[PDB]
């Protein structure tokens, strides 16, 4: 079996994307936001907090399927303080022709003032290893484990794009969507993160810098956040820039052409054109803008969000020994 | 409007 989805931006800056899911029989589709920096299934649901409630509802009491998984409840945060807790059913899921049985959908009681401004972001889908589940007593697989046995590939791709519609293929490797071929690099499971080791960067046609970058492939994070000393590098190429500590970050003035980026993977290397990085004004009507490349010296942890994954196909192979595939397109 | 998905 195979699934494929279209996968849509849900504004103008490519904050995210939204992916329709159909939860429970009969389909019920929900706007998800795929996270591989995470691994839960929760949606906004009948159960959730009215008031806090302004997105399409998750009823289980409608779906003939859904069962509940008694005794278990989940709780979770994210990098940007947002949260959501609820309990869970078991109910059949299906992405892009993909159907799975028995998949733990957790249903939020409670969402964070966050996401409750969100109204194009209906849940998440996590996409990260199992481990990372927040269910308890007993932890629940996600989607793509779930898939797994029945997938004719272990193997998920994100082919998002700039400004413009994308995909998310399950199963299969759409040798069409890319161009050259795809590096394969090892990643690592101790933290429950598609977690994998880039062999360096250049800015625009400088010189490559062999230097280890440990960090993490985040389809659920919007800009790309690398050590300081090469952000900065990057920076000292573009005269308006500097560090704004009252917008949060690296700033540029908005007429100014962006120098490419470039990170090594294996003896490859992906571009990220100059214009993905300009992310967008600060404010509407501003000359202002704000940079797509930041400091991760705040998060503890270097992350290739959708700014670097967006130039990309990537392919997270799903097999005993995962592998993270990257390709130019 | 950046999204920054766990801790």
């Amino acid at each position: 079996s195979t699934g494929s989805a279209t996968t849509t931006p849900i504004d103008s800056l490519d904050d995210a994307y939204i992916t329709p899911v159909q939860i429970g029989t009969p389909a019920q589709t929900l706007n998800l936001d795929f996270d591989t920096g995470s691994s839960d299934l929760w949606v906004f649901s009948s159960e959730t907090t009215a008031s806090e409630v302004x997105q399409t509802i998750y009823t289980p009491s409608k779906s003939t399927t859904a069962k509940l998984l008694s005794g278990a409840t989940w709780s979770i945060s994210y990098g940007d303080g947002s949260s959501s807790s609820g309990d869970v059913y078991t109910d059949t899921v299906s992405v892009g022709g993909l159907t799975v049985t028995g998949q733990a959908v957790e249903s939020a009681k409670k969402v964070s003032s966050s996401f409750t401004e969100d109204s194009t972001i209906d849940g998440l889908l996590g996409l990260a290893f199992s481990t990372l589940n927040t269910v308890s007593p007993t932890q629940q697989k996600t989607f793509f484990d779930n898939a797994k046995a029945s997938l004719d590939s272990p193997v998920f791709t994100a082919d998002l794009g700039y400004h413009a519609p994308g995909t998310y293929n399950f199963g299969f490797i759409d040798t069409t969507a890319y161009t050259g071929s795809i590096t394969y690099t090892a990643v690592s499971t101790k933290q429950g993160f598609w977690e994998w080791t880039s062999t360096g960067y250049a800015v625009g046609s400088g010189t490559f810098k062999s230097t280890s970058i440990d960090g993490i492939a985040d389809t659920g994070t919007t800009l790309l956040y690398l050590p300081a000393t090469v952000v900065s590098a990057y920076w000292a190429q573009v005269s308006g820039a500097k560090s704004s500590s009252s917008v949060g970050g690296y700033v540029f003035p908005c007429s100014a052409t962006l120098p490419s980026f470039t990170f090594g993977v294996g003896s490859a290397r992906i571009v990220i054109p100059g214009d993905y990085i300009d992310f967008g004004p600060i404010s509407t009507g501003s000359s202002s803008c704000f940079g797509g490349i930041q400091s991760s010296a705040g998060i503890g942890i270097n992350i290739f969000g959708d700014v670097a994954l967006k130039a990309a196909f990537v392919v997270f192979n799903g097999a005993t020994t995962p592998t993270l595939g990257f390709a130019s397109k | 409007h950046p999204f920054h998905x766990i801790h």
